[PDB]
């Protein structure tokens, strides 16, 4: 029913819609056809479940420097 | 009244900070670290940047305070001005408690694995902020949608 | 020749500064800010203490020139020298058959993602110690000859003190896929 697309940001220093314009903001052509794009949606590649690849396997013993850093 | 809305947007600048910072949008070298609830959060020192996101937190208040919040999203637009990623940040109200701080950090973490796996942005990259709301006949927690891209 | 065990080392030598600076293993006053890949980070301006950095990738290099590495992980142990959190770089590199500054804009994400572990993580006890595990994928003690190019810096076995951890929490950092690199980063910290 209510969008409130905060429009902003610059760069390199039926439902209602409520834009939110900003000052002299105008200058970037037109603006609500480009908030148009950014209500639309999409199709969603599914999130990637995180899996680590190699575990730790009891039987491979690693590697380790013999000395140990030096403290304050 | 009640005080719970003063603090959910809060830390939601810090939310949008962290995703600012984490997802690459361009040098952060702007950033710098201040501590709130004695956890750190890496925050731009940009004076606009940040002006927009309190005039943003400012204008946003008042719809949390008055149980009209439904979805609050941060949309990453490409140099084509089309959407690559979705933070969509679903609220559910209740159908002193600052002593829970964890969950604070939690949510933190949350943001952090939830990016973990997403890809590299394309350069040039902007962002706008969402929010929607209802009151219509009925009849907190995230998830993101990426694109394929 | 091959060179991406180069850009691996400096990444792993401005990763393990910034790792010693968030998670407090050393005081705040011998870190300065610097810039790498365009982000500052906290350099060591120890000279023993980056010799040893250095040192320690130095040898660690041929072995990636070879691909005979699976993981690298910088394990801080509190003062009874157990292990209290581990940071795993998963490492694959798949056959080969264009510049490379795209790696470098790659792995920017993954200094970035080291950052927030002063968020994410319980403050270490004081006085932790650290070291650096190297997993092969073929067995360590067939390609010891290939890590000993320093003289003065020998390499050991680890034991199981140093190494072990009960049912330790998993936290994910990032992941990265590429057509020259693969690599995944993530924590494993003790329960507490």
């Amino acid at each position: 029913s209510q969008v409130h697309i905060f429009w902003g940001a610059p760069i390199a220093p039926t439902t209602e819609v409520i834009l939110h314009y900003r000052p002299c903001e105008s200058d970037p052509t037109q603006l609500p056809k480009i908030a148009e794009k950014a209500i639309q949606d999409f199709p969603t590649r599914p999130l990637s479940r995180f899996i680590p690849w190699f575990p730790y396997d009891g039987s491979k013993l690693p590697l380790r420097p013999k000395r140990s850093p030096p403290a304050s | 009244g009640q005080v719970v809305a003063d603090v959910l947007c809060e830390f939601l600048e810090v939310a949008v900070h962290l995703i600012l910072y984490v997802r690459e949008v361009y040098p952060v070298g702007i950033f710098q670290k201040r501590k709130k609830y004695n956890v750190p959060v890496q925050m731009s020192c940009h004076p606009e940047l940040n002006q927009y996101i309190q005039d943003t937190l400012h204008c946003v208040k008042p719809l949390l305070e008055k149980n009209d919040v439904e979805k609050v999203v941060v949309v990453i637009l490409d140099k084509e001005h089309r959407p690559v990623e979705k933070f969509v940040f679903e609220i559910t109200q209740p159908p002193l408690l600052s002593h829970v701080e964890q969950l604070l950090r939690a949510f933190i973490l949350k943001i952090s694995v939830c990016d973990a796996v997403l890809d590299h942005n394309p350069p040039g990259c902007t962002f706008t902020v969402l929010v929607h709301t209802r009151e219509a006949a009925t009849r907190m927690q995230l998830y993101v949608e990426e694109r394929a891209h």
